[PDB]
RNA sequence: UUCAACCAUCAAGCCCUGGGCUUGUGUUGGGGACCCGCGGCUGCUCGCGGGCCCUGAAAAGCAGUGGCGGGCGUGCCAGCCG
């Protein structure tokens, strides 16, 4: 059974999100950011849903690397209520790629247990090892798009699941919208 | 281009068992649930409209 | 049927006025004998 | 005044009952 | 626009108002606003602008001591309350009847009856420009269905993370605040709506017709210069009228079209 | 009982009381240390520091393995970071005492043999890659082993640093850690011949070379100036490859 | 902890030579305690009364709806003396009362009072005067049904 | 059998056609539904009529949601009698009530070019408007010499 | 089966050194008299926008206009334009 208060709350959330998206589209207007999908409004408008589909952030606690351009900044501004993003540092990038790094070959998820996969799949771009992949991601090279599409989205963990009274609690609470800058690294340390 | 072989976590676990600090046991993915019966609460039975 | 429609309306009214936790879990007891539970000593 | 304040402060006509005079 | 026709209209409107009130007498003649009416060929704006524009007058309005002014600032309200209580002149201290920040406004005046009580308890509302975009939602249609008591923008920000209100207020100096508040209280208001009509309160009936003439003329120059698109080619008609009187035309155009593109064969 | 009290506080809605009681829980996800203190157990299990040095093979293999694992509910990320910190402190002791003797690159990992106080210590470190956690191992009881072994290694590191007269724990730079210093984030301060094989050389490690084993081996066998690529981390002697002061360069590209 | 912090601030105010009213503000809390709430109802200071449905002995609250009706106080019977105890930081509260709230919650209090008046009191106006109980057991009801159908058939 | 009509008022903002249909479809099948709205702005007048297939379902829903406190509103839910239900109560039901910009239409129609004949109509009309205003200003004691409008 | 909070608590751009200007669109619904401006309506009147009051976040048919796409010509759009 569904409550009338839930119906009204969903309508008001949809109206507020429509107003926000219309304001962004009317107003219009290269670094590396790490973007993590967090829980937000259950009903997503088609344009933020399509942007999340393109950024492969369909599942909660998924993390991706994004190169900051005008179009990417516009898309991140569109999907701020469902994501938390910031500037990752060298330790965060290195630990994410070495500990939770998976490669997309033939559409399947295979971990980066060797330099052989990187040499066979990105060797045409000059990337022959995991450290070359880290270099491309961190310095945002010409082949950053190919490196990011090779990298599978990262599945981060929920530390609250280790404590029984707060087992069901989500780790990241929504409400702190906008860029977290260097404070995304605390979340990366906690969830990786 | 070296391809590392084996699994070092499995190696440490096998070393633990072989040296005898613990015995070899299998993972239990599903535990048997308690046999219970579902019933309706008295307030929800006595609700009338 | 009219009885089914009425039952649906009664269930909706019960959910609106009391909630959805309408059921309780009850142990199955194979014996009629009750034993004192073993507690920490 | 406010209708909300009137609703909160509305009572009956029966006079109040006190155990004792208070400071 | 010839000034003699306008100043003749000033005597005529004042005489008609006085003889209509004669049918307290002085109190009835007083507190009767004088409205300058703009009629344009097109809509003056493409949307409802809810922040009034200020036109500075040689003879300021709201100079009476009984006018109560409510000032809405950003957080905290304590700093501005202390500024009013200590470092303001006595006339402004008597005129300002309430200082409240946006957080307390959203907390204590969410109710429609609370908004109507706040509307009735004051005459002129001033609002800091840092929070004036949030005031339509905080004050509702109570303050914005009628253009009379819409919050007038004032600048209190010190001209150049999340600011802590207790630690810092980010405010311009107090004499600058005093000058800005006095200027905004004395200024006349223009309201932009998608309409051919715009009404501006330029004076009262108890004023002198020359002061009406000067105020109307400066409102004419500043309004056609700043807020009217396509300048005088959009200007159709200018009227002067009271709340109950008829409209006296002080300027009527000769062409009813914006340009030659409207005329088609 | 404390967890029951926390559950009662959360069920009654006392968030401040729940937080205050949770501060007494000493959770590994908050402290980076094991939930229960095993200091009295360490002395009981190892009557002598010689016995501790003889069990250091298993201790070092377990901790160097777990320093490269992803965060789990059994082994949280802060406790993994503490594993890495203890391994780095042990490596720094080996560097400053030149106790490292042999190394071997096998198909399973890198074997290291050192000599601490006349005891041969041999342990295996995985290559820096993604490690697979399979279902055929009991990961939670492995985590209990990890907790015991870090409790042992903390006291072993303290005794070694105090014996060679250095302050323990060493000064650690969090800014350099987030910039990726790894072994270079530690500053060793005083309290209150095969060792000089690479003494006169200047080394440059390229991007595709294993930075942590190469730096550990070179600094243990006498190198004082090792630079590397900027992506390999903070703390290089020289970031620029074209520097004329560098004598040797490690490359592994075709 | 909040009371300790407030007393520390008041102690600093006394030390610097100010009244404790200069540093502390008038509090607004939920009133509780059975004797205190009964006194507030008798003095007609309570705006809303919530009475637990499971008070044992029942004589502690059996007069209280009639007292509220005599004094013209809006009352409501609510499930959970433990639930009221969660409000008042106790294991159990027999009754709670609202006398006055802050200005930002005066509208919410008035709307809650009107909602109670229109949705509880008017609905229980006629049912509160009836007798309870008198229900038969399952087998007794089935025996009575069999008896009445037997009598109707015969 | 007999259909049921329920009048619901004190609707909070957001509790509109789709929300009403989805909520009361849990109670029973809804055949018709209409929220009363202003034609000038499209805004709801906080009242609606719901026409259920079954009168007992409508009656149960009305007693369930009568005096319901929702978003600061105490909802009104009553069953109207079949004698007092209007035959044209549900005209325009089961469809969107569009927000038509009459003000934008007015702006655009004053922005449209017009031809010279209807410009003659407009100008001539406004001279008798000026004439009526002037003969009203005769009693005013005010004289305005209105300049002659040049003819296109 | 969570009725919370979340706009800009200032940014960007002009003048080029004065502290001023521009943009950043954001309003519960009704009722009562009544002065108007402009569009149609032969005209009454009807719309658009102003002026003066009243109101618990109040409520008992009267629903009114041209289309793009989408769904099955259409009392269909949790999609838009005019």
């Amino acid at each position: 059974f569904k409550r009338a208060e839930k119906y009204v709350k969903e309508y008001r959330e949809q109206e507020r999100e429509k107003i926000r998206l219309a304001r962004i589209a009317k107003q219009q207007g290269a670094k590396l950011v790490f973007v993590i999908r967090i829980k937000g409004i259950n009903k997503i408008p088609p344009k933020p849903r399509k942007i999340l589909q393109l950024l492969r952030l369909r599942q909660i606690n998924n993390g991706v690397f994004v190169k900051v351009t005008k179009a990417t900044a516009e898309m991140i501004k569109i999907v701020e209520p469902w994501v938390a993003y910031g500037y990752p540092n060298l330790k965060s990038v290195r630990e994410l790629i070495y500990k939770r790094g998976y490669g997309k070959v033939n559409g399947q998820r295979i971990p980066l247990t060797d330099n052989a996969i990187i040499e066979e799949n990105l060797g045409k771009y000059g990337i022959i090892c995991i450290e070359d992949l880290i270099h491309e991601i961190f310095t945002v090279g010409p082949n950053f798009k190919q490196a990011a599409n090779f990298l599978w989205p990262f599945k981060l963990s929920n530390p609250n699941g280790g404590f029984r009274p707060r087992k069901f609690k989500h780790f990241i609470e929504g409400g702190d919208l906008g860029n977290r800058e260097e404070h995304i690294n605390a979340l990366i340390r906690a969830m990786n | 281009r070296l391809k590392p072989e084996g699994n070092l976590l499995k190696d440490r676990y096998r070393s633990m068992i072989v040296r005898g600090k613990l015995e070899a046991r299998r993972k239990i993915p599903f535990r048997k649930q308690a046999k219970t019966k579902l019933t309706e609460k008295w307030t929800f039975k006595d609700f009338r409209i | 049927s009219k009885a089914a429609k009425g039952a649906q309306a009664k269930k909706a009214a019960q959910a609106a006025l009391k909630g959805v936790h309408s059921h309780k879990k009850t142990k199955v007891r194979k014996s009629t004998t009750f034993h004192r539970p073993k507690t920490l000593v | 005044g406010l209708k909300a304040d009137e609703i909160i402060a509305q009572r009956s006509a029966l006079p109040a009952v006190s155990v004792r005079k208070r400071a | 626009v010839d000034p003699d026709q306008t100043l003749k209209a000033c005597k005529a409107l004042l005489a008609h108002i006085k003889k209509a009130a004669a049918a307290d007498e002085e109190s009835t003649v007083a507190e009767t606003p004088i409205w300058l009416t703009l009629t344009t060929k097109k809509h003056i704006h493409d949307s409802h602008r809810l922040q009034p524009g200020k036109i500075i007058l040689p003879h300021p309005l709201n100079t009476s001591e009984e006018i109560s002014v409510c000032l809405i600032t950003a957080d905290p309200q304590r700093f501005y309350k202390n500024a009013v209580a200590d470092e303001f002149p006595e006339d402004l201290r008597a005129k300002i009847g309430r200082v409240i920040d946006i957080s307390h406004l959203k907390a204590k005046f969410k109710a429609y009856e609370a908004q109507r009580k706040l509307f009735s308890e004051h005459d002129v509302f001033l609002a800091d420009t840092r929070i004036i975009n949030r005031l339509p939602k905080a004050l509702g249609k109570t303050f914005y269905k009628t253009t009379t008591k819409r919050p007038i923008p004032v600048v209190l920000m010190a001209q150049r993370e999340k600011r802590d209100p207790l630690e810092n207020a980010n405010a311009r100096p107090i004499p600058e605040i005093v000058a800005e508040i006095r200027k905004a209280i004395g200024a006349a208001l223009v309201h932009l709506s998608p309409s051919t009509n715009t009404a501006i309160k330029v004076g009262y009936a108890n004023w002198e017709p020359e002061k009406l003439a000067a105020n109307i003329e400066t409102v004419i120059r500043e309004l056609v210069e700043r807020f009217v698109p396509q300048k005088w080619q959009n200007v159709r008609n200018f009227y002067v009228k009271g709340p109950e009187t008829a409209a006296l035309p002080i300027y009527q155009t000769d062409e009813l079209w914006l340009d030659e593109s409207k005329v088609v064969p | 009982a404390l967890e029951k009290k926390i559950s009662r506080a959360l069920g009654r809605g006392d968030v401040s009381n729940a937080a205050r009681l949770e501060r007494n829980a000493n959770l590994p996800e908050k402290t980076g240390k094991p939930r229960y203190t095993l200091n009295h157990i360490i002395r009981e299990r190892y009557p002598t520091f010689q016995d501790a040095l003889r069990d250091l093979d298993d201790c070092l293999s377990m901790l160097f393995l777990f320093a490269n694992l992803p965060s789990t509910t059994a082994v949280p990320a802060k406790m993994i970071a503490r594993c890495e910190r203890l391994c780095h402190e042990f490596q720094h002791y080996l560097i400053v005492t030149h106790s490292l003797r042999k190394s071997f690159l096998s198909i399973k990992g890198i074997y290291y043999q050192a000599n601490i106080q006349g005891e041969d210590i041999l342990w295996l470190v995985p290559y820096k890659f993604n490690q697979r956690i399979v279902g055929d191992v009991d990961f939670r009881i492995m985590g209990t082993f990890v907790e015991f072994y870090m409790t042992l290694l903390g006291f072993v590191n303290y005794r070694l640093y105090t014996s060679i007269g250095l302050k323990y724990p060493p000064k650690f730079d969090q800014v350099k850690d987030d910039q990726g210093a790894e072994l270079a984030a530690f500053s060793l301060e005083g309290l209150n011949d095969p060792s000089q094989l690479f003494a006169n050389f200047t080394f440059f490690l390229s991007r595709e070379t294993p930075r942590q084993p190469l730096e550990f081996i070179l600094r243990a066998f006498g190198c004082k100036r090792i630079g590397w690529d900027a992506v390999l981390g903070e703390g290089a002697f020289t970031t620029d490859e074209s520097d004329p002061r560098i004598t040797h360069q490690i490359i592994d590209r075709p | 902890q909040e009371k300790k912090e407030r007393l520390l601030r008041e102690a600093t105010a006394i030390k610097e030579g100010k009244k404790k009213e200069d540093v502390s503000k008038k509090p607004y809390t939920v009133k509780y305690g059975l004797n205190h709430v009964v006194g507030l109802i008798e003095n007609k200071k309570a705006s809303l009364v919530l009475i637990a449905n499971d008070v044992d002995p029942i004589e502690l609250v059996v007069f209280l709806p009639a007292l509220c009706r005599k004094m013209g106080i809006p009352y409501a019977i609510i499930k959970g003396k433990a639930r009221l105890g969660t409000l008042v930081h106790k294991k159990t509260a027999a009754v709670v009362a609202i006398t006055e709230v802050r200005s930002e919650d005066k509208n919410e209090l008035a709307k809650l009072i009107s909602a109670v008046k229109e949705g509880y009191l008017e609905k229980v106006e006629d049912t509160r005067k009836r007798w309870g109980g008198g229900i038969m057991g399952f087998k007794a009801q089935k025996r009575e049904e069999k008896r009445k159908k037997s009598l109707e058939t015969a | 059998s007999q259909p049921g009509v329920m009048y619901i008022a004190r609707l909070p903002h957001g509790f509109y056609e789709h929300e009403l249909r989805g909520y009361f479809s849990q109670f029973g099948e809804i055949t018709r539904l209409r929220v009363v709205r202003n034609k000038k702005t499209g805004a709801s007048r906080h009242r609606a009529f719901i026409e259920f297939a079954d009168a007992e379902v409508a009656d149960i829903a009305a007693r369930t949601m009568d005096k319901y406190l929702l978003f600061g509103h105490i909802l009104t839910c009553k069953i109207v009698p079949p004698a007092q239900v209007h035959p044209d109560l549900f005209k325009g039901a089961n469809r969107r009530f569009k927000v038509v910009p009459w003000n934008k239409m007015a702006g655009r129609q004053l922005e449209r070019p017009l031809s010279e004949s209807q410009w003659q109509v407009k100008v001539a009309k406004e001279e008798q408007r000026r004439a009526a205003r002037a003969e009203k200003l005769k009693e005013m004691g005010y004289e305005f010499e209105a300049p002659a409008l040049k003819v296109p």
